[PDB]
């Protein structure tokens, strides 16, 4: 009936641009949108709380980039921030 | 106006940059939300999604399943050390636990 | 480091010449330390004052030559750039006469040994006061390269005339090399 | 008219590498191919020439030839320095046998450079070369010595001009690079440009120097039918032999082009492909034959095999002979094989336009080496069974 | 005559902005007078290369009326590279100057292999197996032969000479290296050197037993050799023509998707859209539209419904009366369309419709222009399916035996036309399996037919596009109405428009219109998807 | 033939593998019964250390050594051989380098700049990073080149299936309309033939043919393909000369500059920007008349 | 400066365990103890690290490791 938000077709694409010939069942694609949703979670609150430290009204790409530094562990944050360097590369 | 063009496209990017602004201001994080933010987010989200499933689908090649199921998300988690430590408190559902016998138990 | 925008520029097309287009700068160099050191000694007692900084321009000129005589294999000249090295040896080692740099090296890799002195200064006990003047004399570089532009560094290429200070590398050299 | 056909019996007998895809196997069966037809009544059989390190030296550096005739798998470890920079490492397989079939491969390619000079032969074909995408000092697209470039070399000697036709193999550009500013050789190749592995070249490259308008190129797309590599074929071939007045040819016979290889997807059949040699045999120059390349040897023997029977001016029957490896071709056991089912990518609006700019930019050891020990001995003609 | 007009002229031609930023800078860069006239022909060539009317007028003020990327020139200092033996016409032919790397051209790309699917890396597999196999034993027989030559010169006279024959490295031939690397083949990693050395400092001691260890090899390789050769044939009957075959494969997976109506609306728009511009204030768009149909004879108008009847018998999913009903009605455009009351099944007139029956149209003459095709290389194929046969060398060990297609589906002894279609509707019936088809298909002409490989799954679309032809209210309307004003006689002109708004106005705007055109003059069919003058 | 055991050579070695029973039974009588490199980051012929475990290639060294000959001692470091060499040596008990200074002959601007250099490792110039930040478009690549105009691990088309793609945009849906040619010739799925292909630009995305512009190839796994429509890196003119390198994006506190100047008659090189030494004006339309009207008055006296 | 992580004392791991109520040490107690030690103090610092870095500061406040302590789930009064 009324429209819910959803990371359905986002996912899907992407999952078909690394994965061409591979599908998703219903329950793990409903863990992968709860992941998402978690991380997105986790990393806004950390943001937040950044932003509440420093007296700062304005969340930026920093805030984000500081949140992905500090909840995820390992070079897996760091070519994360690069990917995100590139994406504020292709934006501006 | 004019031609309308979504920020992913501009940004090279499939994760919408929109919703997660609108996720952001409604979500009260903060009482203002810069434009990269949710674009470096989105990013983030994407290069997340897209190395859990290519692990997913890595783990599932081998069994011969050309589908994602939570048991193949379950491996590729707890396959992978950061993963393993980024998500040290996260349960996922009908995944079980890694098939791992100890020398031991082993005669 | 205050350097030009200009410069900024010739130093991209360096690293663009080097790792793209993948060429490699003339041995028997055009130009050289001497073209500008003496230039250095020939032209700042025309227009300042005697005493005073001369000295102290002079003896920065020997300690460049010295620091660049020693530098040339630790803080510069690329992996492909390392191979015009090896065999400058080689003929030293049979030639009965000592390898110097000094005489043989342009000044693009001046240019390189100016740009990576700020990131060593901050590992030793670097002196702010006994150093600030050598700032600013490496900043009288930059603007002095700034005035000279057109007939020093030429942006010509090597497939029509060779006098661009850059010639291409083969594949022998690329396998030797690049190995 | 008068054709040679030169071989060694331990042409063959040589392993380039486990499972890499271009093999040696290729030349001797196609010799097995000629004997049993019966076109040896034909054949002036020379064997290849064992040469020695200087005698061949003309055109690749001294060092080369020192490295190439000392090194095996036994003692690579210390010849590990010159392996990598002569382009002789992961692409090109270290085995014993280098030096002497590069020799006697080189040997055939100057004799029969000789026999067209002296004119006693109209046509030498030769299929023990073929090898010519390696440079002066470099060994890449899986060839080592440059067996078309000292053929240049033999017949400016007498000819002061050549005409070097390049069918498709792997993109082959040594000829091209070793004469561009010298207007007494001219190069061509009718090619794909694509992302292989030794592949150089451009149409914008037309010659600097004394050689500008002589190095024409012409590129083609992946895969081309018979009828479009005739309409491709036809016009430069004829407007270049009516504005150079031509004296000599040293085309090069295509073995990957066939249907069917490991790299390179081109669809001509045994017509398309002869019709290449035919157009440049309807002029009547005397012509030096260089031999080819191919991934599967049986396509590449059975195509060479119609090749010797066509320079003969005749057409051999579509039925293969028997012969001790008469099982390696397909269940048809026919000579002409059917093209591939490759889409026609080839519009002929860029080819109008090729055509079209093309016709606007163009307008010491004994040496000459014709020594070598008579054949005969090799009599491929066993029974039954 | 004036210039001033022609900036706001090629401003409105080239429309976009970024292009005409990007034309702005490439005229400044010839105007700050650098480029030369090559450079700036060449780039108006692009730029304006769509009009030769602007061009020549361009051409009046200013104009006519060395290597590519590659090739980049060497100094002459590394020249000097010893080479002996040079002559001195070899430094007058022959230049170090201008040398080409593949690195150059791909410009830090790494270099990527062109490789196929499994088929042919598994013939690729066997095929080299048989290239070393056959290398080894041709070894084996060539030291055969060459040990046995230098017995009998030195066993035949005396004992002296058999104990002191030393010998240079050649064996007394021009070979240098076969010898020892059979040796290294069939011995040890550290005995093969001493094997061969023993060999050449002391013949005629070893050589029988080295000839013992290589004449017993040589037999069991042989018989393994024939039986590997048995297996080896066995598997060529199946994989010589699937490893031929690289879009007939994915086939199957094509049909699926660009046999939709979205598709095929997009192809005919494109070239709507490539007649809609640079037709106006110049030109008058012509009614007649380009993708026009062929229709050279009309037996090809029944045999498929040979095939078409055998689907709906064969399809348990459809009820009794709509084989019928469907039959009736695939009769009823038989009869009205081309004009031809009834004829014996093998084994300038406008209309105004909508998109389903356009897309069953579309894959009528996809069909049509496919046996077209087959019946193009009939005749050669009838030709030399003839000379096609076994040979008499091949009796050793019963080849062409494999059972593949030899149950009747090749095309001897019969036109391959009407074997073709009876496989088909054997395919159809369920008598005969798929891939039998596809082997049958493969093998039996020289894989240039690879359209009729899904031709089943093209007729049940066939008569999908049938059984929705007279399902909803619209296309079921709009056919009555086409019939009621189908009178074998339409003048041009007279009564169409009267039509056409008739029909205009009752369906939506969402559903476009087409019109086909047909004539009885070599049975003409044109196809125009007319978008505008017709809401006016 | 589903079973390649007894049906392959299983007696005698394998399918290509070598048993070993040729080597068991061989009926002999002769014998009468009895790591990686931080400052090269690449890949090749690495060369360790007994003290550290860090990697060099044999090319990047300072003495020049062939690598047919390795040097002995395993290649003890430049940092331990010269710790145990002239750092960590005779007079302890205070700072090395401060007796360095007053080593020095005729030189004092360098006082602690030279020792350094005398014991530390090799190294190949690596970009520093305010110059790297200073050039946006400039960007590491994945050894570390330069890559601007070129182009996860972290530890196909044969039939007409890939025209029908790239013909009807993903966003709008309008068709893109070649230059040269006004029809974009998509082609007919009845015949093939009529297929033509097109490409697209990595950059403002220009539609062009391949008959229109000579093309073979996709440029697009490893290096972007730019239109020929664009501002050349480098011209050609012959008539020593000057090639015009571009002038490159500066983008750092936004010091590109945008002023108008006059315009006309300024010979500033090229370095144009377009609005509706390292000086850069704006260039609009009125200008362009300007100088074009003066470029066709000087170029024809008569 | 390069080697410090001598620096944890073993008499001082022998404290901090008497303070946890340990009555017996083994002598390989000590390196592990220094080692989880380091790696712990590693993470928290990095934490404290891009926490300052985050706010353009260069040196590291109390709140700062307050704050890291709190993303770990640790979170220390005081402070």
């Amino acid at each position: 009936k009324t429209r819910k938000e959803s990371y359905a077709i986002y996912v899907y694409k992407v999952l078909k641009q690394v994965h061409p010939d591979t599908g998703i069942s219903s329950k793990a694609m409903s863990i992968m949108n709860s992941f998402v949703n978690d991380v997105f979670e986790r990393i806004a609150g950390e943001a937040s709380r950044l932003a509440h430290y420093n007296k700062r009204s304005t969340i930026t790409s920093r805030e984000i980039q500081t949140a992905v530094r500090l909840l995820l562990p390992g070079e897996l944050a760091k070519h994360a921030v690069s990917e995100g360097t590139k994406a504020v590369t292709k934006y501006t | 106006r004019a031609k309308a063009k979504t920020r992913s496209s501009r940004a090279g990017l499939q994760f919408p940059v929109g919703r997660v602004h609108r996720l952001l201001r409604k979500g009260n994080y903060a009482e203002r939300v810069g434009a990269g933010a949710p674009v470096y987010l989105a990013a983030v989200l994407e290069y997340l999604t897209a190395e859990i499933l290519e692990l997913a689908g890595n783990a599932a090649r081998d069994n011969k399943k050309t589908r994602i199921i939570p048991r193949h998300l379950q491996l590729a988690v707890r396959n992978d050390e950061e993963l393993n430590k980024l998500l040290g408190r996260v349960t996922i559902a009908q995944g079980g636990v890694l098939p791992n016998i100890q020398s031991v138990l082993l005669p | 480091l205050q350097i030009p925008i200009k410069l900024k520029s010739v130093l991209v097309d360096d690293w663009e010449y080097v790792t793209k287009d993948k060429k490699i700068c003339r041995l028997p160099a055009d130009v050289t330390v001497e073209m500008v050191l003496n230039k250095y000694e020939h032209e700042v007692s025309q227009e300042l004052e005697s005493p005073g900084s001369q000295s102290q321009l002079s003896e920065y000129c020997a300690g460049l030559k010295l620091y660049f005589d020693k530098c040339l294999g630790n803080m510069l000249l690329y992996r492909l750039e390392r191979l015009q090295y090896d065999e400058l040896l080689k003929k030293s080692s049979k030639d009965q006469k000592p390898l110097v740099p000094i005489r043989i090296y342009g000044a693009i890799h001046l240019l390189r040994l100016i740009s990576v002195l700020p990131e060593l200064i901050s590992s030793t006990t670097m002196d702010l006061q006994s150093c600030q003047l050598l700032i600013k004399q490496t900043e009288d570089f930059l603007v002095w390269l700034l005035m000279h532009v057109d007939e020093y560094f030429n942006d010509k290429d090597p497939n029509r005339s060779d006098d661009a200070l850059y010639v291409n590398t083969s594949s022998q050299y690329e396998g030797v090399a690049l190995g | 008219r008068r054709v040679a056909y030169f071989y060694d019996a331990d042409v063959g007998n040589y392993a380039y590498g486990a499972g890499h895809p271009m093999k040696p196997h290729r030349i001797r069966m196609a010799h097995s191919l000629i004997m049993n037809y019966g076109l040896y009544k034909k054949m002036e059989i020379y064997r290849a020439k064992p040469a020695t390190k200087q005698e061949m030296c003309q055109f690749h550096t001294d060092e080369y030839i020192d490295f190439l005739s000392r090194v095996t798998p036994d003692n690579l470890e210390m010849f590990k320095r010159e392996s990598v920079k002569f382009n002789v490492g992961d692409d090109c397989p270290v085995f014993d046998g280098l030096y002497e079939y590069c020799s006697i491969s080189g040997g055939g390619s100057m004799e029969g450079a000789a026999r067209l000079n002296r004119g006693k032969c109209d046509v030498a074909v030769n299929y023990a070369g073929g090898l010519h995408h390696a440079k002066k000092s470099e060994a890449s697209g899986f060839c080592y010595l440059n067996d078309i470039v000292l053929g240049i070399i033999e017949l400016l000697r007498y000819h002061p001009r050549v005409l070097y036709i390049d069918i498709d193999v792997h993109h082959g550009d040594g000829v091209e690079e070793a004469f561009y500013t010298t207007d007494r050789v001219m190069t061509c190749s009718f090619h794909k440009y694509g992302e292989f592995f030794p592949g150089t070249g451009e149409l914008r490259d037309i010659g600097v120097g004394a050689g500008k308008n002589y190095a024409v190129n012409v590129p083609l797309r992946d895969g081309i039918d018979d009828a479009t590599y005739r309409s491709v074929f036809e016009p430069v071939i004829k407007k270049i032999m009516e504005w150079y007045q031509p004296s000599a040819v040293v085309l090069q016979c295509g073995g990957d082009s066939l249907s069917g290889d490991r790299l390179g997807c081109f669809n001509l059949s045994m017509e398309g492909h002869a019709n290449c040699v035919n157009y440049v045999k309807s002029f009547g120059i005397p012509m030096m034959v260089v031999g080819g390349g191919g991934y599967t040897m049986r396509n590449v023997a059975r195509t060479w095999c119609f090749e010797t029977g066509l320079l003969n001016n005749v057409v051999l029957d579509k039925d293969l002979p028997y012969n001790e490896y008469y099982e390696y071709y397909g269940p048809d056991y026919k000579l002409s094989v059917r093209p591939s089912n490759m889409f026609n990518v080839n519009t002929p609006e860029y080819l109008d336009k090729v055509m079209t700019n093309i016709f606007a930019n163009l307008e010491e050891e004994d040496s000459a080496e014709a020594k070598d020990t008579k054949g005969g001995s090799q009599y491929a003609r066993d029974l039954h069974v | 005559n004036e210039e001033v007009t022609f900036f706001e002229k090629a401003k409105r031609y080239i429309g976009n902005k970024h292009l005409y930023t990007e034309f702005l800078k490439i005229l400044n860069l010839y105007s700050q007078d650098i480029l030369d006239l090559d450079d700036l022909v060449e780039k108006v060539d692009f730029y304006l290369g769509s009009n030769k009317e602007l061009f020549t007028w361009f051409k009046n003020f200013v104009g006519y009326q060395a290597f590519g990327p590659s090739y980049k020139r060497l100094p002459k200092s590394d020249t000097f590279m010893p080479c002996s033996g040079r002559d001195d016409m070899c430094w007058e032919v022959l230049n170090d100057e201008w040398v080409g790397h593949p690195v150059w051209a791909s410009e830090d790309s790494g270099f990527i292999a062109h490789r196929k699917n499994q088929y042919e890396e598994t013939l690729f597999k066997i095929e080299e197996e048989r290239h070393e196999y056959d290398f080894y034993i041709e070894s084996n027989l060539r030291t055969i032969q060459c040990l046995e030559t230098i017995v009998n010169k030195i066993e035949n006279m005396t004992e002296n000479e058999k104990a002191n024959f030393k010998l240079p490295p050649g064996l007394g031939h021009t070979s240098m290296t076969i010898y020892k690397k059979v040796i290294r083949k069939v011995y040890d990693k550290e005995r093969g050197f001493e094997i061969i050395d023993a060999l050449h400092e002391h013949p005629a001691v070893t050589a029988p037993v080295v000839l013992k260890r290589l004449k017993q090899k040589d037999e069991e390789w042989r018989r393994a050799q024939r039986e590997w050769n048995k297996v080896w044939r066995e598997l060529e009957q199946k994989v010589f023509f699937k490893s031929l075959d690289h879009l007939g494969l994915t086939f199957k997976q094509a049909d699926k998707k660009l046999l939709t109506t979205k598709q095929l609306i997009s192809e005919i728009s494109s070239i709507k859209v490539d007649q809609t511009n640079k037709k106006i204030h110049w030109l008058t768009p012509k009614p007649k539209s380009q993708l026009d149909f062929d229709f050279p004879d009309k037996n090809i108008f029944y045999d498929i419904l040979c095939l078409a009847d055998t689907f709906i018998t064969h399809t348990t999913a459809y009820s009794n009366p709509d084989k019928e009903r469907l039959k009736d009605l695939l009769k009823y455009f038989i009869s009205l369309f081309f004009s031809i009351s009834f004829e014996k099944i093998e084994e300038i007139f406008n209309l105004f419709a909508n998109t389903n029956i356009y897309i069953f149209f579309r894959h009528w003459t996809t069909i049509y222009e496919r046996l077209l095709e087959i019946k193009q290389m009939n005749e050669r194929v009838t030709k030399e399916i003839n000379t096609r046969s076994t040979v008499t060398f091949a009796k050793d060990l019963d080849l062409l035996s494999s059972q593949l297609s030899e149950m009747g589906l090749d095309f001897v002894g019969e036109d391959a036309y009407k074997q073709v279609l009876r496989l088909s509707r054997r395919l159809i019936n369920g008598d005969l399996e798929h891939q039998w088809f596809e082997e049958s298909l493969r093998q039996a002409y020289n894989n240039k037919a690879f359209k009729l490989y899904t031709i089943d799954k093209v007729t049940q679309s066939l008569v999908k596009h049938a059984h929705t032809l007279m399902t909803d209210a619209k296309t079921a309307e709009i056919m009555a109405l086409f019939v009621k004003d189908r009178n074998a006689s339409t003048t041009s002109a007279k009564d169409q428009i009267i039509y056409r708004l008739q029909v205009r106005s009752h369906m939506s705007n969402t559903e476009n219109m087409f019109r086909i055109e047909f004539d009885k003059r070599t049975l003409h069919v044109s196809i125009q998807y007319i978008a505008l003058d017709d809401l006016t | 033939k589903k079973r390649p055991k007894r049906l392959s050579s299983q007696n005698v070695n394998y399918d290509l593998k070598r048993r070993k029973i040729i080597t068991s039974e061989g009926i002999e009588r002769s014998f009468k019964n009895e790591d990686f490199c931080s400052a090269c980051n690449q890949s090749g012929s690495f060369l360790c250390c007994d003290t550290c475990p860090k990697s060099f290639h044999f090319l990047c060294l300072d003495p020049p050594i062939d690598p047919n000959n390795l040097p002995k001692g395993d290649w003890h470091c430049n940092e331990c051989k010269f710790k145990i060499f002239i750092n960590n040596s005779m007079a302890t008990l205070k700072k090395i380098e401060s007796n360095f200074i007053k080593q020095n002959n005729n030189v004092k601007i360098f006082a602690k700049l030279l020792f350094n250099i005398d014991s530390h490792n090799p190294k190949q110039f690596q970009l520093p990073n305010y110059i790297k930040e200073t050039f946006p478009a400039v960007k590491t690549g994945s050894r570390g080149q330069y890559s601007d105009e070129n182009d996860t691990d972290r530890q196909i088309t044969k039939l007409d299936s890939y025209n029908p793609d790239t013909h009807i945009d993903s966003n709008s849906g309008k068709f893109l309309i070649c230059y040269k040619c006004n029809q974009t010739r998509l082609g007919s799925w009845s015949h093939p033939e009529n297929s033509r292909l097109i490409m697209t630009c990595d950059y403002c995305q220009t539609p062009w043919h391949l008959d229109c512009v000579p093309r073979a190839s996709f440029k697009n796994l490893g290096s972007k393909w730019k239109c020929p429509l664009h501002s050349p890196t480098k011209v050609y003119k012959k008539i020593n000369y000057k090639v015009w390198k571009k002038q490159r994006l500066i983008n750092k506190k936004n010091q590109l500059y945008y002023e108008p100047l006059q315009k006309i008659g300024y010979q500033n090189n090229g370095n144009i920007q377009i609005i509706p030494d390292f000086k850069i004006t704006q260039i609009d339309e009125n200008s362009i008349k300007y100088d074009f009207f003066d470029k066709i008055y000087k170029s024809k006296m008569v | 400066l390069r080697d410090n992580i001598q620096g944890i004392t073993k008499p001082a791991i022998r404290r901090l365990a008497r303070r946890g109520g340990v009555k017996r040490i083994s002598g390989l107690i000590y390196e592990e103890t220094r080692g989880v030690l380091k790696v712990f103090l590693e993470n928290v610092i990095r934490d404290a690290v891009t926490y300052t870095e985050h706010a353009k500061r260069k040196t590291v406040t109390a709140m700062d490791v307050v704050y890291a302590l709190k993303r770990q789930g640790r979170t220390l009064y005081g402070f």
